[PDB]
Order: structure tokens, then C-alpha cells, then sequence
């Protein structure tokens, strides 16, 4: 239930823990964390 | 006027004692023909539906059989409350109604929403539906 | 009730407002019915031709937002809208 | 004829669960 | 099924029934009938959505908050027909099959998923006397931890090495396919409910008891968590009662003032009212009898 | 009047009806899980106990339940029916009292709890599903682990409040298990997925059915399972033969681990959620005031675990309703009274007369009471308000001349 | 039917008890209380 | 009038309308035109045309 | 098509009252776009490995 990362971000940032905020029914992941940023 | 209901009742002395003949003997036909027993009148009103499942934990009767009934009968209109029985072996479910409710009603009612609930049920067991009768219908018992 | 609690529990000059008027509309009694069944006539035809519209409407406190777009929108897009719309509601 | 501002973005304050990243061995 | 305007309707709910029945079983693997509830396009009392900006929970944990608590203590309330759910996320163990690993494995997509699905039941043999007591023997075999879904067995070699699902597959845990979404205040995508009344019954009489319903669980729920209420009928209900009442408050004094004007003994004004509860009162008797709602309309006249 | 009725009140009062029926029902009730073989032995231990006094004609008894879906008993819980010798052979000095007397100190064995009541009462008792104190709660939750301590920790508060009290978390167990927990890592050895090991408990340790011979109009069941022996005991199990899909040979045991233990019975649900009840109650006393004394205690001195929740429901149900709504009948029917005494006289003073003089016929019926010693019902309440209109059918022929 | 003596009889006397007893003193009571009641309002109807 | 002059999107075309009207007007199943042509068949290809 | 690219249904957890849904799937990437589709690796019944 854990996940070693080898980069990407330091230690100490804030993660939400979900996958949660896409529909699992093709939501195309890449374009719905597009609608996170602007 | 009460006067005058005795008045005229004081004539017609013919008719009234026909009258009191269509009485009697409409009387006398009822008094035979209406159902006679020593059965205290009945108590409470319920639909059953029992489902056999041989060998079988309380806890398994439950998620296989006895869950998807009660949940399921949540929506059945008129339900009061539901009751739910797991034993080791067989699933009784109850439904009861508001008290007063015509029994075939509930029957037919209930019945709607374990159409849907059929499929749902594990390999070969099936959901009995109560007898058209109630808890003092048990009249005649022998033994062979 | 009304004898039985009325008993047991300008009136001049309001009166004579209407008075003379009878005295006025006794005079021609014929005519004058035929004219004022008439201003029934003439009043009604050109008041009916006026405005007409759809029939009932209720209004509740709180509204109802629908808006409507082209078939085949995703439930992604979809929530989206929602979202920036309820944010401008 | 409303120029009305509105944010664009996606927006989250009614429910989301967040997790600190840690140093530590697997 | 449109019926004749007039037909009873539990009559034709209880006649659909039967040419359902025998519909059921032509019906595609594991797709179910399901009937409309015992109420009609008005039942929609009251809704609410649950929200918490504590970040202690989210729309996974709330939805299943509203179907294994919330609905449960609605549905049970006189008189709702349903309790349906709004806009919410269902917690999915989604098992995502890596194509490649299939390929090196020698496991078909075919193979995985007939031994998924033989490897998540529970089993009853039977019992088992022992000191004149009875012992049922129970069997273990329901997905619990994210183990059980890792250490499903796919294929075994004579040597007695195994190979698992976590081999071909990763077992992550997300969100379901959704028809609808639901988004409060535009601050926030959250999860509810709606309460639907028995078609026939009393509004008011619901509504009500379902708010006080509510103000028992709001120190049963978790930390973090409220019931934020979204539409309430009761409030238009009782403005328009309020309004009526006024009303006829207004010509009781109306005539109050009119027949103790021109009778200057008053006495004869206060019975003269009494025509009006009775006149309504005789009415609402009356009512009773067809037993037809007392709507905004009935109220009119 | 006034005198006499007030001490006269305050005498005997106890629960409403009883009908007895010539011949009477045996409920005896023991533990749970017991055995089919030795519930049976219990039954025939019992109906030969029964036809030990010479006033009983035959004995026909029953343990679990019969094919419908009336009868759910447990073989826990025996029904017996006793038929007795017409009541003109019974001997010399004996009545129904002492045989039923006699019966309860003959048939009688360890744990096995005697009873008696009559059958078509029972039935009613039986098929209804309801709750037997005055006042009840239901704690519904999520998984039977918390709720169960709610009621507990409810007890708790429960004999610390005006009124007698008793949980419900321990009535609801006592059955036995043996678990048959398959190891996946370990099945997966050898080939077998969790369904495979299941396979040899469903059908080959149980008595698990899976055809039947169509036999003219009957039908009879066709069951797989080993011999007896090697299903035996727990340890039989973890000997039990298994011949794996790669034709290996192994034991249960080394696909699984099986352990005893004890756990439900029988899981009973209201609304779709797991609910354990609390019963309390009081003899006697007051009703409309200890829930609320309640409703306030609880949820305060306790706190409910998130996910559930509580209920009061007792015999107070149909309760609180009847008489409070006879305190708007009551009103009705003297204002129906009157409509009747006015009727026939007019006269205001002289129908006071009428429902003032009536406590005469009341304040004498109950003397009677004592004296045979018949007690308070609603059928006493019947008799008392047929009296009141025969008492009041003096009075209206005697102001009349 | 006062006496218990058959079957059914244990509630076909539970009934009757209340109209014995309350029949013994109503009546015979009742024409020395409706007279001294009549009497009564002689006082305030003259 | 602000609602529906603030509240709007491309494409998106709005409307407003109370509560237990649009409930009702929705569950309606039927046809709102005074005069409806219900042209039915067995392949749509053709119906379609008509 | 029904069980890889889609997200569909096959199993439940049986979770105390709660039941919850589990479901077969390729990677998403695997399932982006049309062209996506057309290179959709199988694992034919042969052991054969074509798109
Ligand atoms: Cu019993
Ligand atoms: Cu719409």
C-alpha cells in the first residue's frame, strides 16, 4: 500500500490520495489533469 | 314522531309478523351458515417468504439468501418493517404491513419486488411464499 | 344563529344615493334594459379580442436551472459544465 | 451583458483526502 | 406502460408484473428488471449532499457514508417510497490487466477472468455432531484484503511454484462508470440523496419527520462530516398555509367591519362568522371522503 | 359510591385473557446447538415422560420444525401436543391445574427448561414477530461487532435509570463452527483455487445434494460425500483425502487451517441492516416518561460509534395510541350521551342525572370481583360498559314516571 | 355462565361478573338516588 | 433575468423553470405539439425517410 | 472489447451490508484513441501475439 518513488517530487509535498477526481470510465487521465491547471 | 313509528306499527299487525318470519328464518340461515370456531380471531398481518438452503452457516444464509430479499423489499410500498431470520439451514423473511391492509394486497405486493430478486438467489434454491394462511390455521394434525 | 344571537347576544343618506336613480331607470324601462344588455354585447366583443395566453403558472421560492446541449458530451466535459456554471449560478 | 469573472479550473473543498510524502523504507 | 387516466395504480404496477415475469429470465447475463418505485414525477421532497472540507474524508467515502447509513435510515421512514442516491463515487476494485505480462506468463485474458471469478465465494458443508452438540462447518473464500486479489492462482507448474494475478496484473482501487455527477455551491463535487414520497401520502408529514431524523444523526456521523440541505418543500407548504390562514383571517374581519356597520349592533357581526369554519369545515369532511389531496389549488376556492 | 370503590380498586389486577383448550401445548426450550440425533432422543425422552400420568391420552411431539413456513423452530426448542383422557375418566380428586401440576414436576430433564401453554394462543405467539417488554431499543449499524457493545454499554446506562433491564448481545449465541479457512497461497501450490478446496466441503464433507429421481410423481435427492469416518471429528478434517487437479495426494490441512470455535446462531435483522435488541421493562409501573427518561440518558453518557444508531419500540407501541385515543372517544361519547338523554327529556338537570348515578351499577360489579375472584381485562371493561347502559335504562323508565 | 363450569367458560364470566354484582346494587340503588335527585330540584325550580 | 444573463456558456443553451413543474413535465411521457405524426416501421432507415 | 477496453463488471466484495463492484481492464494507455485500438495487443488462443 506504498509506492517508493524515485523522483518527481521531494519530501514533505502534499498529495491528495485519489484517483478519485477522474471518471474510471475513460476520463483520459491526461486531459482531465489538464482541467486541474490553467 | 317515535310515536308514529309505533303508531303505525300498531296497524300492519299482519305484515310486521311476516316481517319478523323474513327475520327470523333470514336469521336462522345465518346462523348456521356463518363460519363457526373456536379460533380466538387472528393477529397481526404479515406476508412470509421462507427460503430453504440445506447446510448452510447462519452467517452464509445471510449474504446469499436472506440480504438480498430483506434490502430488496426495503421499497415494497406498505412495508411497516422487515424482518429477517438467518438460521443454519433456512432464510424466513417478514413483511409486515400497516395494520388493517388487505392481506392478498400485500401478497401481490410484495411479490413485485422479489420477481427481481429470483435471479439474484444462488444456484437452486428457491423463495417459497407463505400459505394463504395465518398463525392459527394449523386446524387438523395426524400421524402415520 | 341569526335571529337567535342577534336577539339572545349614514344608513339615511346612503340610502337616498341610490334612490333617485331607480326613478332615473324607471323612465323608458324598455329601452334602457335593451341598451344595458347591450353595453353587454358592445363591452364583451372588443374585450375578448385582447390579450390570451397559455394558462396556469406556479412559482415556488426557491428555482429550477435547466440547460440543454448536444447529445454526446462526456461525463468528464459534462461535470465539468456543471461545475462553471454553478459557480456563475 | 454580464462580464461576470468566474475561475476556469476544476475546484475541490468539499471532500479530498491528502497525504504527506515521507522518507522511509519499503 | 401508459394505463387508461383513471386505472388504479397498483393495479397496473400488480398487472406489468406478470408479463415481467416471464421477461426476466430472457434477459441478458446478470441485467435485472427494476420496477419504479410507489411514487410519481412530484415524490422528489427533499434532497440533500454531504460534504466535509475537513479533508478527513472524500466523494468514495461519502457515497458509501449515504448507501449504508444515510438511505438506510431514510427508506425506513412512513411513507418514502425511496431514497435515491445523487452524483456520488463508488468505491471499485478495479483489477487493470497488464497485456504484456499476459504474453510472458502464457495467461489469457480469457483465463484470468474465469479464475477471478472462481476464487471469491463462501462455502457451507453441511454440519458435524461432536458432544451431542451441533458444529456447522463454514468455509472461508470472500475478497478481503488487497492480498486475496494479488494471490489469485492462475496457473501451477508440476514443480509447485504458482503463478499469481499479481503477475500479470496491478489490483488499484478507484472510482465506477457514473450516469450523473452532482456539484454543490460550485466550491465542490459532492455526493447526496433524495427523498421520494409514497405517491398518495402527506408531504409536510415526511419532510417533517425526516428533518428531525436528521438532527439525530448529526452527532452519529463521522468527524468532519455534515448534511448540508439542498431542497426543502416544507418551506412553500407552509407559506402558502400561512398565506391561506391570513386570508381568512382578512373577511372574517372584512365582515366583522361590514355587518357591524350598517347593523350597529355589533353582537350580530360574531355570529354571523361562524358560517364560514362551518361552510369549510363541512368541506373538508367531505374531502376527506374521496380522500383527495389538499393541494395549492384544492385551497383556492 | 366514592368510598367503596376507591379501596375496591386498589386490589388484584393482572394481565388480560387466557383461553384453555381441552387438550394443551409443551414448549420446553433449551440451549442452542444441539445435535438433530440428540433433539430427537430429548423429544422421545420428554413424550415418554408425558404419558407417565394416566390422565393423558396421547403424546404426539416435535422437535425443529415441519415442512411450511409457520413452523421455524429451532431442535432447541421442542413443540409437544397433549391430548388428555376425556374429562370423565381423569382419577377421583384431579383437576386440569394439577395436571398440568403433576406434568411440570414429572417431565422435566437438565437445562431442558419446561413450559406450558395452549395451542392456537401459541401459534399466535409463535408466527408473531414483535417485541415482548413494554419498552425496547434497536441499535442498527454496519457490522454486528460495534452495535453488539452498544447494547451492552446500553445496559449499562439501562440499570441505572428507574426500571428493571436486561441485554440481548448473549441470548443471540451459542453456535457452533468448524472453519474450514483456505489458505490461497497454499491451495495455489498445488493448483487449486479457493472454489476447488470449497468443492470437498460443500459436496464431499457435506451432505450437499445434486440430483433427483424423477419417480413417477415422487422425487427423491441424490447426495455425493465420503464415508462418515473420515469426516469424524475436526482432526477427521485435517486428514481429509484430497486428490488435486496434477494428481497429487495431500490433506485438507495443507490447503487450509481448521480451527473450532463458537459464534451466531442465527442472525436476526430488521430493515436490511444487522440490529441487536435491548429488552428492558418494569412490573407494572409508568410508560409514558421512561423512554424519554431514556432518549436524553443514553445519548448522553454514551457515545454512539459512527455508522449507527438507536430505536425505542416496546409494548407501548399500540399503547400510547389506544389510550390516548380513547381520550378523544370519550368526549365523543358523552357528547353522544347527552344528544340521547336530552332527546327523550330535554331537560338539562335530568340528564347529569344519568351519567352522574351511574357509578352505583360500576362501584357494585367490582365487589364481585374479589369475591369470585375474576380478574381485570377488557372483557370485565365489556360487561362493565354493557352494565352501565342496563343501570342507565333504570333511570331513564324511572324519571320518565 | 358465572360459574366456571365447561369450556370457553374462562372468559364467558369474566364478562358476566361486572353486570352481577354491578345489577345487585344499580337498580335497587338507583330508585332511592333518582328520586333524591328529582326532589333536589324542586328546590331550585321553585 | 441576472441568472439568465450571468449564467451562460457556449453551446449550452439555457432555460429556468420551478421545481415540481419541470418534475412533472419531465416523467411526462408524450408529445407537446398540438398536431404529432407518429410515423412507424421496421427499419428505421425507411421511417426515416417518411 | 467487453472486459479489456471496457470497464467491465465481474465481481462484487461482499463488505459486511456494503457490496462493492470489481472489474477487468487494460491500462488506460492502452485504450486512448482509435488508432490505440487497432495496436490493442492479444494473446490469441495459440499463444500467438497479434493486435
Ligand atoms: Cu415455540
Ligand atoms: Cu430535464
Amino acid at each position: 500500500g506504498v509506492t517508493a518513488l524515485r523522483s518527481g517530487l521531494a519530501e514533505g509535498e502534499k498529495v491528495v490520495s485519489s484517483g478519485l477526481f477522474l471518471i474510471d470510465s475513460e476520463a483520459n487521465i491526461s486531459g482531465a489533469l489538464e482541467r486541474m491547471r490553467s | 314522531m317515535i310515536e308514529w313509528i309505533i303508531r303505525r306499527s300498531v296497524a300492519n299487525r299482519f305484515l310486521v309478523l311476516m316481517g319478523a318470519l323474513f327475520l327470523s328464518i333470514w336469521g336462522t340461515w345465518t346462523i348456521i351458515n356463518t363460519p363457526v370456531d373456536a379460533l380466538p380471531d387472528l393477529s397481526d398481518v404479515q406476508v412470509i417468504i421462507k427460503t430453504s438452503y440445506p447446510g448452510q452457516a447462519p452467517q452464509i444464509v445471510e449474504n446469499q439468501v436472506t440480504y438480498p430479499l430483506t434490502t430488496t423489499m426495503l421499497s415494497v410500498p406498505g412495508a411497516k418493517t422487515v424482518r429477517g431470520f438467518s438460521q443454519f439451514g433456512d432464510s424466513y423473511v417478514y413483511v409486515i404491513f400497516e395494520d388493517g391492509t388487505d392481506p392478498y394486497w400485500a401478497r401481490s405486493r410484495v411479490l413485485e419486488y422479489l420477481n427481481q430478486v429470483q435471479g439474484k438467489l444462488p444456484a437452486g434454491v428457491s423463495a417459497e411464499l407463505g400459505p394463504d394462511a395465518t398463525g392459527v390455521g394449523w386446524i387438523y394434525e395426524y400421524a402415520l | 344563529v341569526i335571529p337567535i344571537l342577534m336577539g339572545y347576544w349614514l344608513n339615511r343618506f346612503l340610502i337616498r344615493v341610490y334612490h333617485p336613480l331607480l326613478l332615473k331607470v324607471l323612465h323608458w324601462p324598455k329601452t334602457t334594459l335593451l341598451v344595458a344588455a347591450l353595453s353587454v354585447l358592445t363591452v364583451l366583443w372588443p374585450l375578448n379580442k385582447v390579450g390570451g395566453e397559455f394558462l396556469p403558472q406556479i412559482n415556488e421560492g426557491d428555482l429550477l436551472y435547466m440547460p440543454s446541449t448536444l447529445p454526446g458530451i462526456s461525463a468528464a466535459e459534462a461535470a465539468s459544465m456543471l461545475q462553471k456554471t454553478d459557480k456563475l449560478i | 451583458a454580464s462580464g461576470v469573472r468566474i475561475d476556469p479550473t476544476q475546484t475541490q473543498n468539499l471532500g479530498v483526502k491528502t497525504a504527506t510524502v515521507t522518507r522511509g523504507p519499503l | 406502460v401508459i394505463f387508461e387516466d383513471g386505472t388504479d395504480p397498483y393495479w397496473a404496477r400488480s398487472r406489468v408484473l406478470e408479463y415481467l415475469n416471464q421477461v426476466q429470465g430472457k434477459l441478458p447475463a446478470g441485467v435485472s428488471a427494476e420496477l419504479g418505485p410507489d411514487a410519481t414525477g412530484v415524490g422528489w421532497i427533499y434532497e440533500y449532499a454531504l460534504v466535509d472540507r475537513s479533508g478527513k474524508h472524500d466523494l468514495a467515502d461519502l457515497r458509501s457514508l449515504q448507501d449504508w447509513f444515510l438511505k438506510y435510515e431514510l427508506k425506513t421512514i412512513p411513507d418514502v417510497a425511496e431514497v435515491a442516491s445523487v452524483g456520488g463515487v463508488v468505491k471499485e476494485y478495479q483489477v487493470v490487466i497488464d497485456p504484456q505480462r499476459l504474453a510472458q506468463y502464457g495467461i489469457s485474458l480469457a483465463e484470468v477472468k474465469s479464475a477471478l471469478d472462481a476464487s471469491n465465494q463462501e462455502a457451507g458443508g453441511s454440519s458435524i455432531e461432536l458432544a451431542e452438540a451441533e458444529y456447522m462447518v463454514r468455509a472461508s473464500g470472500y475478497l478481503q484484503t488487497l492480498d486475496d486479489f494479488n494471490h489469485i492462482v492462475l496457473k501451477a507448474s508440476e514443480n509447485g511454484v504458482p503463478v499469481y494475478l499479481r503477475d500479470v496484473a496491478k489490483v488499484q482501487i478507484g472510482p465506477e462508470m457514473r450516469r450523473g455527477i452532482a456539484e454543490l455551491n460550485g466550491e465542490g463535487e459532492v455526493a447526496g440523496g433524495v427523498v421520494i414520497l409514497r405517491s398518495g401520502k402527506n408531504a409536510r408529514e415526511v419532510i417533517a419527520a425526516v428533518k428531525d431524523k436528521l438532527e439525530t444523526l448529526k452527532s452519529s456521523l463521522p468527524e468532519g462530516v455534515e448534511i448540508v440541505t439542498t431542497y426543502d418543500r416544507s418551506q412553500l407548504i407552509d407559506r402558502a398555509i400561512d398565506n391561506l390562514s391570513g386570508k381568512l383571517l382578512e373577511e372574517f374581519i372584512v365582515v366583522a367591519v361590514v355587518c357591524a356597520l350598517f347593523l350597529w349592533h355589533v353582537r350580530s357581526a360574531l355570529v354571523a362568522i361562524i358560517s364560514l369554519p362551518l361552510g369549510l369545515c363541512i368541506a373538508f369532511i367531505v374531502m376527506h371522503f374521496q380522500g383527495l389531496n389538499a393541494n395549492i389549488m384544492s385551497l383556492g376556492g | 359510591v366514592l368510598t367503596v370503590l376507591w379501596p375496591l380498586n386498589k386490589v388484584g389486577g393482572e394481565f388480560l385473557p387466557q383461553i384453555n383448550e381441552g387438550d394443551l401445548l409443551y414448549m420446553p426450550s433449551t440451549l442452542p446447538g444441539i445435535s438433530a440425533a440428540e433433539a430427537a432422543s430429548m423429544l422421545q425422552k420428554t413424550d415418554k415422560l408425558i404419558m407417565s400420568v394416566p390422565e393423558v391420552a396421547r403424546v404426539f411431539g416435535k422437535t425443529g420444525k415441519a415442512e411450511t413456513a409457520t413452523d421455524s423452530a429451532p431442535l432447541e426448542m421442542v413443540e409437544t401436543t397433549i391430548q388428555l383422557k376425556p374429562q370423565e375418566q381423569w382419577r377421583p380428586g384431579m383437576t386440569m391445574d394439577k395436571i398440568i401440576e403433576e406434568l411440570d414436576n414429572t417431565v422435566r430433564l437438565p437445562g431442558l427448561a419446561n413450559l406450558w401453554v395452549p395451542p392456537i394462543r401459541n401459534r399466535i405467539d409463535m408466527l408473531s414477530t414483535g417485541i415482548k417488554s413494554p419498552i425496547g431499543i434497536k441499535v442498527s449499524g454496519t457490522v454486528l461487532a460495534d452495535i453488539d457493545a452498544m447494547a451492552e454499554q446500553i445496559e449499562e446506562v439501562a440499570r441505572t435509570v428507574p426500571g428493571v433491564a436486561s441485554a440481548l448481545a448473549f441470548r443471540l449465541e451459542g453456535g457452533r463452527y468448524i472453519n474450514v479457512e483456505i489458505n490461497r497461497e497454499k491451495a495455489a501450490r498445488y493448483g487449486m483455487t479457493v472454489a476447488d478446496v470449497q468443492l470437498f466441503v460443500t459436496s464431499a464433507v457435506g451432505g450437499a445434494m445434486v440430483g433427483e429421481t424423477v419417480e413417477g410423481i415422487a422425487r427423491y435427492p441424490i447426495n455425493l460425500r465420503y464415508p462418515q469416518s473420515w469426516r469424524d471429528s475436526p482432526q477427521a478434517l485435517r486428514q481429509l483425502p484430497i486428490l488435486t487437479p496434477m494428481k497429487q495426494q495431500i490433506t485438507l490441512a495443507d490447503v487450509a487451517d481448521i480451527k473450532v470455535s463458537t459464534g451466531p446462531s442465527m442472525l436476526k435483522t430488521e430493515n436490511a441492516r444487522p440490529t441487536s435488541w435491548i429488552y428492558i421493562d418494569a412490573r407494572d409501573r409508568d410508560m409514558v416518561s421512561v423512554v424519554h427518561d431514556l432518549q436524553k440518558a443514553i445519548a448522553e453518557k454514551v457515545q454512539l460509534k459512527p455508522g449507527t444508531s438507536v430505536a425505542f419500540s416496546g409494548q407501548f407501541e399500540l399503547l400510547e395510541r389506544a389510550n390516548h385515543k380513547l381520550k378523544l372517544m370519550v368526549p365523543m361519547t358523552l357528547m353522544i350521551i347527552f344528544v340521547l338523554l336530552y332527546l327523550a327529556f330535554r331537560r338539562v338537570g335530568e340528564a347529569l342525572l344519568i351519567i352522574s348515578s351511574v357509578p352505583f351499577a360500576l362501584v357494585g360489579g367490582i365487589w364481585l370481583l374479589w369475591w369470585m375472584g375474576f380478574h381485570l381485562s377488557v372483557a370485565t371493561g365489556t360487561g362493565f360498559i354493557a352494565l352501565a347502559g342496563v343501570a342507565a335504562e333504570f333511570g331513564v323508565v324511572m324519571l320518565m314516571y | 355462565i358465572l360459574w366456571g363450569t365447561g369450556a370457553g367458560s374462562e372468559v364467558m364470566s369474566r364478562i358476566a361478573a361486572p353486570m352481577i354484582g354491578g345489577m345487585i346494587t344499580a337498580p335497587l340503588l338507583s330508585l332511592f338516588i333518582i328520586p333524591a335527585a328529582y326532589k333536589l330540584m324542586w328546590l331550585h325550580r321553585h
